[PDB]
Formats: C-alpha cells, sequence, structure tokens
C-alpha cells in the first residue's frame, strides 16, 4: 500500500502509511523510507526529500543506494549542483560507488542547460580518478564546444 | 623456541624454462588430477602496482600473424619449406587452429627447437579436454543439439584438411609430422585451447599474433582473474602480472581471463570446458514476467553498468541471474511487492520446467562423477556441463526467492 | 594523444614616437652625467 | 628531451537511541 501511495506522488499518503507501521509496532527499514523519499522526489519536492533523508538518519536506517540516486536526479534536474556534491560526499561516506550517481547527476545538470554547473561536477568526478562513459565524454565536448567553452 | 616446536610439479619443468630466461617470481608449478596448475608458493604482499610473477622470453614461442600474410615470429620456417605451402592455403578467417597446429609439428619435428621438449608437458590425447577428441558417446551427453553439431562440424573441418594436406605423395618431412590423422587433431586441440591472441610490438612493427606461449598456458582461466598478460616490447618478453592492490595468499591459484565476456557454451567449445560461476550465462525466457533490475541488484548489492556488474551466496552466478532475467526499469518507479512475487513465481516455474526437461539432476550428476572410474576427460567435462547448466538454474530460484524475501 | 599545446611568441617591429614617449613616461635635456664635486 | 610536449549530511543526524 506503502508503494502504491509513493506510485501515485502521494508523499502524504506515504506518511500516513509509515505512521501506521508504528502504530503497528512494524519497524519503518529503509523500504517504506525509501518509497517515502521516491514520493517526495517525483513531484519536484527537493525539500521535502531532504526531510525524508533526515528521518533516515535520525530513524537509524541505511539509506538504499536507490534513495540517494534519486536524491541527486532531483538535486541534477533542480540544478542544485552542491546538493547532488553534498548527497555524492554522503554515498562515499555510506561504503557506495559513485560512479553511476555522478554521470546520472552531470547528464541531469546537461539536460537542464546547467553547462557551467555541469562542467564543474563532471571536472571533479574526472580529476578525482573517476571515468565517464564515452556517450558523455561526447556529448561534454560537443555542448561545451557548441557553446564555445574551449577551455571546459 | 624452535626446538621445542596437489603435488609438485616436475623440477626439469622450470629447468628447462629456466636455463633459457625463463623466471617464475613467488609462484611454484603444480600438478593434480585434473592437470597442471599455477600457485603462489608463499603470499604475496599487494604493492602500489602491478607485480611481475613469470616472463616469458618472445624466442620460446610459436607465433604467426593473425591477419594474411602469414609471417612467423621467430622464423623458424625456413623458405621453399613446403609447410609453408600447406599453410599458406588455409581460409584466413576460420583456419588459424590449423596453421598453429601445422608449426606445433613443425616444431616438434625441429631438433634445436624448445618446443621439444616443452612439448613433452603438454596434455596427451587421454588428458586434453578439448571436444575434438571427444567421440559420439560423450557428445550425447552435453544435452545441447547446438554444441553437438558445431563439434561435429569442427571435426569433420580438421579431417578434411588432414586427408588433403597429408595424402600418399607428400614429402617425408610432411608425412613424418602427422603420420595419421589423431595426430594431427591432437594437435589442432592443443592449439585451440592453449593459443593466446595478442597485439605485440616487435622493434617497429605493431601487429596482431596468434602465439603458443610456453609457462603462460599453465595458468587456469576464471572470470574474476587476479593475473593479467602484458607484453614487454623493448627486451621482447611476455609478462604475467598480479592485478595491482590485489593480495594473494600462499596456495592461490594464479588465474587469467582466457576471454572475456564469452557464455559456457563457447568456452567449451574452444578450451573444452565451462564453469558455474559464469558471469555471462543466457537462459531463454518466455519475457512474459518481469522483475525491477534496481531492486535486484540492490538487494545482492551489485554495483556498476550492465557490462561491469560486480559484487562490493553473491557470485556471478547472481550477476549473469542480473543480466538474464526480464527486467524493467523506469528510472526511479519503484515496484509494488504483490506484483514482484507472481513475477518471480513464474519465473522459478519456468526454471523448474527446464530443470524437469533434463533428463537427470544435478546432484545425480554429481554422485555419477564420484562413481566414474573408466571414463575419459570429455564424458566428464560434458557431465560438468550440464551440472554446471542445473546449478546455474537453481542459483537462480535460490537469488528469486531471497530477492522477494529481502523485498520487505 | 592530444599534444600539449604550447603557443608562445615574440615579435621585433620598428617603434612609433608615442610608443618611445610611452616608454619614457621623461625627456633627458642636459648632457651633464655626474657632479664633478658632489658626485652625484 | 625532458621538455618535449610540455614536461555535510550524515552527520548532527545520527540516530538518537
Ligand atoms: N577453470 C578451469 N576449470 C577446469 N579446467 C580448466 C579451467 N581453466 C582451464 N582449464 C583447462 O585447461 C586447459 C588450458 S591449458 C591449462 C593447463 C592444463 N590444465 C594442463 O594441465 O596442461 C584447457 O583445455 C581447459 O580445458
Amino acid at each position: 500500500e506503502l508503494m502504491e501511495r509513493a506510485r501515485n506522488r502521494d508523499p502524504s499518503g506515504v506518511s500516513e502509511v509509515i505512521y501506521d507501521m508504528i502504530a503497528a509496532g512494524l519497524s519503518p527499514g529503509p523500504r517504506s523510507f525509501h518509497g517515502l523519499v521516491v514520493a517526495h522526489a517525483l513531484n519536484g519536492d527537493e525539500q521535502g526529500a531532504m526531510h525524508s533523508l533526515r528521518k533516515e538518519l535520525g530513524a537509524g536506517q541505511r539509506p538504499l543506494p536507490e534513495t540517494m540516486i534519486a536524491l541527486v536526479r532531483l538535486s541534477g534536474s533542480k540544478g542544485n549542483a552542491q546538493r547532488g556534491l553534498e548527497l555524492l560526499a554522503a554515498m562515499e561516506k555510506l561504503n557506495y560507488d559513485i560512479r553511476q550517481a555522478w554521470l546520472i547527476l552531470v547528464e541531469e545538470l546537461v539536460r537542464t542547460n546547467h553547462l557551467e554547473e555541469a562542467n564543474k561536477v563532471f571536472l571533479k568526478g574526472a580529476r578525482g580518478g573517476m571515468r565517464a562513459t564515452d556517450q558523455l565524454y561526447d556529448l561534454m565536448i560537443e555542448e561545451d564546444c557548441k557553446a564555445g567553452d574551449h577551455s571546459n | 623456541f624452535p626446538l621445542f616446536q596437489l603435488e609438485s610439479a616436475d623440477p626439469d619443468f622450470y629447468k628447462i624454462g629456466y636455463v633459457r630466461r625463463v623466471r617464475a617470481y613467488g609462484v611454484e608449478f603444480k600438478e593434480g588430477p585434473d592437470g597442471f596448475g599455477i600457485y603462489a608458493s608463499k603470499d604475496i604482499e599487494p604493492r602500489r602496482r602491478a607485480r611481475v610473477i613469470m616472463e616469458i622470453p618472445h624466442e620460446l614461442m610459436i607465433t604467426i600473424r593473425q591477419k594474411h600474410p602469414w609471417m612467423f615470429f621467430p622464423d623458424i620456417v625456413p623458405i621453399g619449406h613446403p609447410i609453408f605451402d600447406i599453410i599458406n592455403s588455409t581460409d584466413p578467417e576460420r583456419d588459424w587452429d590449423l596453421r598453429l597446429a601445422c608449426l606445433l609439428l613443425f616444431s616438434f619435428d625441429r631438433e634445436d627447437h624448445f618446443w621439444r621438449l616443452y612439448g613433452d608437458f603438454l596434455p596427451a590425447a587421454d588428458e586434453c579436454s578439448s571436444l575434438l577428441l571427444a567421440t559420439e558417446e560423450d557428445l550425447a551427453e552435453l544435452q545441447d543439439p547446438q554444441l553437438v553439431s558445431t563439434i561435429r562440424q569442427q571435426q569433420k573441418r580438421v579431417l578434411e584438411f588432414w586427408e588433403k594436406n597429408w595424402h600418399s605423395g607428400v614429402p617425408l618431412k610432411i608425412k613424418r609430422l602427422a603420420e595419421d590423422a589423431e595426430r594431427f587433431i591432437w594437435a589442432v586441440s592443443i592449439a585451440q585451447t592453449r593459443c593466446i591472441s595478442m597485439k605485440t610490438r616487435i622493434g617497429a612493427l605493431v601487429q596482431d599474433l596468434n602465439m603458443m606461449i610456453p609457462y603462460a598456458d599453465m595458468l587456469n582461466h576464471s572470470f574474476e582473474p587476479n593475473c593479467f598478460l602484458h607484453w614487454r616490447p623493448k627486451d621482447r618478453i611476455l609478462e604475467v602480472m598480479s592485478n595491482a592492490g590485489q593480495a594473494i595468499k600462499k596456495g592461490e591459484e594464479m588465474t587469467i581471463n582466457y576471454m572475456p565476456g564469452q557464455k559456457n557454451n563457447m568456452l567449451m567449445e574452444r578450451y573444452g570446458f565451462s564453469t558455474p560461476v559464469n558471469p555471462w550465462d543466457a537462459i531463454p525466457f518466455s519475457g512474459d514476467s518481469r522483475i525491477h533490475l534496481n531492486s535486484f541488484l540492490s538487494v545482492f548489492n551489485i554495483f556498476g553498468l550492465p557490462e561491469e556488474y560486480y559484487h562490493d551466496f553473491v557470485d556471478g552466478a547472481v550477476i549473469a541471474a542480473a543480466r538474464t532475467l526480464p527486467t524493467w526499469s523506469d528510472i526511479d518507479l519503484p515496484p509494488i511487492p504483490s506484483a514482484e512475487r507472481k513475477a518471480v513465481k513464474e519465473l522459478q516455474d519456468e526454471c523448474r520446467k527446464m530443470l524437469a526437461e533434463y533428463p537427470t539432476t544435478s546432484e545425480q550428476d554429481q554422485k555419477l562423477l564420484d562413481s566414474l572410474s573408466e571414463a575419459r576427460t570429455t564424458f566428464a567435462t560434458a557431465v560438468k556441463y550440464r551440472m554446471h547448466r542445473k546449478m546455474f538454474i537453481g542459483k537462480i530460484i535460490k537469488a528469486l526467492d531471497i530477492y522477494q524475501e529481502r523485498l520487505l | 594523444m592530444i599534444d600539449r599545446y604550447k603557443h608562445q611568441q615574440l615579435r621585433i617591429g620598428l617603434v612609433s614616437p608615442q610608443q618611445i614617449s610611452a616608454w619614457a613616461t621623461g625627456e633627458v635635456t642636459k648632457p651633464y652625467t655626474f657632479h664633478y664635486k658632489t658626485n652625484k | 628531451g625532458t621538455g618535449f610536449n610540455k614536461g555535510d549530511i550524515l552527520f548532527y543526524h545520527r540516530e538518537f537511541c
């Protein structure tokens, strides 16, 4: 029922389900909270998604990789490059592979037309030893040269 | 106080290499019922970069150009030899093993060649696991018509080549290379099972070569290997290098990836073996019932892109399942558990139907292997192949069950 | 391999009186070099 | 020669317990 409510973009309903689990004695695991985060992120709500992640950390549960991927994708869609970098650092602290999230964030920043922040994030990742896909390399080169940015 | 408190290989095997500038560091050669292998004689401490394990000089190899024209490095074939005429008539694309077999026979007939001595440590006709030496009875136990047909085609091609080029009128220097057909069949089997292809630079010439490398074919195959081959062009030496930063314990086998991204069927066709943890195996599903790829990866901790799945019960079988199971993805759409349970039930039903299609089971196959006393190597190879397929399907079933368990 | 490009140049050229003034700006008007007595 | 070719989340958010 919680995953249903998350699929119809109803974070409030997911909160009702979580409180129902609390009343029933069922401890809220990472899956239900991940559904809450996804429900908040689907309807472009960054503050609510970060509040749900704060509930994650307060509840003592380890957030799933999909939760962090959704958060970084939302930050890239909104152009919040620094928020995405903070989420990537949190992923690194939690012993997670941040390559996929880095690629997703860079691609989202490019799509939303934030070429400056996309370039900065991509260069941070590349100088950090991370390797991007061939398609991402070609996209970065072509977009930067179309914008007249020869340095990047 | 000091007072109060698999067999080793033939020493001559390494000694003949050692006197010819072959060096092995931190590893020793061991022999078992399955065959030869390379194992760490001590604890290899992980260093900053890759560590040198073995060094094989170029002059001890039998290499031929992978592309037309055929030029051998080092040039052992004299000008005007009929063996060059036999080699030059092969098909450039599919007849690469025939040329290597011809070179192997020619080297075995050469008095000063190194492979005259090293060829005594190659597996014999009754010890080689290649399917070219398998009879019709052994092929019947593969339980795969496609592999059987491929093996029959390969055997027919090899025998046709031998009959065409080793007729009555050939000179004595050619007839003694392979007096009768099964010798050439064994040569082709050895070439297929031990050839290494690489892009090597010699002097200023860069080219691809098909290489019979002594002491490097000794390494066994793995899809998660701890060693890799690097060619050193300045002194023309092939290096066996352990992975950088990867600790190796004493007695751990030295393994390299014979060929990446190849399923068990192609491994059985080429090297005559298969592995149960093949992360590229494919099971043909109907595709009507699908599960969530992201949840499956996250439950079993499988990260990376689809071409680089890796694990932080979970082995290459789980990766192969994730690569072959029908999956759906919608960016960030979560899966509702109810459809997942039905999907995994349908997939488990399909897997059980596939298991029922096989006349026997895997545990009975293992019991038959343990009770086996008068069977050829190819017989056990086919039994192991079918048993490994059965264990792969069973692991798929168990992985689906535990994934549906941990979905809540 | 992309070459590590380095584009450095130097060019001579005939100078203009305005650039001479810009160099000086500052005109030497007397031929005296140093004081005979005070060495200033 | 040698000159050729130019030569914080997860903090302040722990489980209260
Ligand atoms: N992981 C593995 N498990 C079982 N057999 C393997 C294997 N990797 C390689 N082989 C077998 O070893 C052969 C490669 S030559 C490797 C050494 C060989 N076993 C010997 O004693 O001379 C192949 O024919 C293959 O059948």
